[PDB]
């Protein structure tokens, strides 16, 4: 589903590489809404390697 | 079955004078730009991110490595360069010619770097078209590992100055280094320590009070070679945090999200791509070994 | 020949066109923009003629 996906390379470009390889990702969230604890499933779409998808992806959910 | 070659286009005739220099690293890993055959210069250097006018940041070069493809020299003819390719999951030769000596054997274990020692031993310039190429370096994991963790002390300990032998010297078994810091960005180096800043002060909010109780029952009398570090005497901090009553259940659930937050550490401790050698010969100093992403 | 210079703030070896223009292309990610004058204020770029 469209709503569910988090495109994650996207630029102006305001120049990043190519490659062979682009990974989906998952991610769930442990938070609380109503004072009731609830998850959330989202996705993420990025070739850009470990180290800065897990610090692209903090930045998502920094509220 | 698949091919992979790279054969490197280019508008000048090479001089004999960097013509000696690459026929010198016949074997050697660079990346580049694009997964095309017919390829421009500017994208085979690692230089596009490691400049001389701009001050470089040895952390976002690091991070622009596990992006890109990475590629091993076949020949160096005076018009073009001719590449091969690296692709999961494939095994390659490959052939140490990197200038700060490491040796090898079989069943070791690799990991890609930029060069943090001497930029201008493993930088060579092209006068003839302008463009200077990048190598980078490739280092077993022990001390592929125990580079950033300088790197990361080093970035701390400069802001505080806000002398050099703790701080830019590498450590390892029969030799000591030098890290090459002149001129670092080091803002792209500091997101990296502000997440520390996050992970650590979390495990310092679920530290078991037991594992606390045995080090006060442990450095005080009976000590260990790898105990050295606390020199004797406990800290003023760990007598403060035993005060409560031991209780197994209450440590149960803290050691699980210990054991938790110590599987995130390998986001912010991540190497490049690694490279798991299989077999290596010594006299040729070639090798055997699969390429994998990570 | 009845005179040296027409301006002295262009041709005199520290003038204000010389501070200006004599400064080679920087690149930046950020689209860097062109100026005409550069090409009578350098002093790299003429004497490759």
């Amino acid at each position: 589903p469209c709503d569910m996906l988090v495109d994650l390379d996207e630029s102006c470009p305001m120049r990043e590489p190519a490659g062979l390889n682009v990974t989906i990702y998952a991610s769930l969230v442990y938070l609380r809404v109503n004072q009731r604890p609830s998850m959330a499933l989202t996705f993420f779409q990025s070739g850009k390697g470990f180290a800065e998808v897990v610090a692209m992806i903090k930045d998502h959910f920094t509220d | 079955a698949l091919d992979k070659s790279i054969v490197v286009n280019l508008t000048s005739r090479l001089f004999a004078d960097e013509l000696a220099a690459l026929q010198s690293k016949i074997g050697s890993v660079l990346p580049l730009g694009d997964c095309h055959r017919l390829q421009n210069i500017q994208a085979l250097g690692l230089g596009c991110v490691c400049s001389r006018e701009t001050s470089p940041d040895y952390i976002q070069i690091m991070q622009y490595l596990s992006k890109c493809t990475l590629a091993v020299l076949e020949e160096v003819r005076p018009d073009s360069l001719r590449l091969t390719r690296m692709d999961p999951s494939d095994n390659l030769q490959i052939k140490n010619v990197y200038a700060p000596f490491f040796q090898w054997d079989s069943n070791t274990q690799l990991a890609v770097l930029p060069p943090l020692f001497s930029r201008k031993d493993s930088t060579i310039v092209l006068e003839s078209n302008g463009f200077d190429i990048v190598f980078p370096m490739v280092v077993p994991q022990q001390l592929g590992h125990a580079i950033l963790q300088q790197l990361l002390v080093y970035h701390i300990y400069s802001k505080i100055s806000a002398l050099d032998l703790y701080t830019t010297n590498v450590s390892f078994m029969g030799r000591t280094y030098r890290l090459d810091v002149d001129n670092t960005d080091p803002r792209t180096a500091l997101r990296v320590l502000d997440d520390l800043s996050m992970y650590l002060c979390i495990l310092s909010a679920l530290v078991p009070r037991g594992c606390l109780r045995l080090l006060t029952a442990l450095v005080r009398h009976d000590r260990h070679p790898l105990t050295e570090v606390f020199e004797g005497v406990v800290p003023d901090e760990v007598t403060r945090i035993d005060l409560d009553q031991l209780s197994v259940p209450d440590d149960i659930t803290r050691m699980r999200v210990m054991f938790s937050y110590l599987q995130s550490l390998s986001s912010i401790f991540n190497l490049g791509p690694r490279l798991h050698v299989y077999a290596y010969s010594a006299e040729t100093l070639a090798a055997s070994c699969w390429y994998s992403p990570r | 020949e009845c005179r040296s210079t027409n301006n002295p703030w262009a041709s005199q070896r520290g003038s204000l066109g010389d501070v200006l223009y004599n400064i080679t292309f920087r690149q930046t990610a950020l689209p860097g923009m062109y100026s005409p004058c550069r090409q009578f204020f350098h002093k790299e770029d003429i004497m490759r003629y």
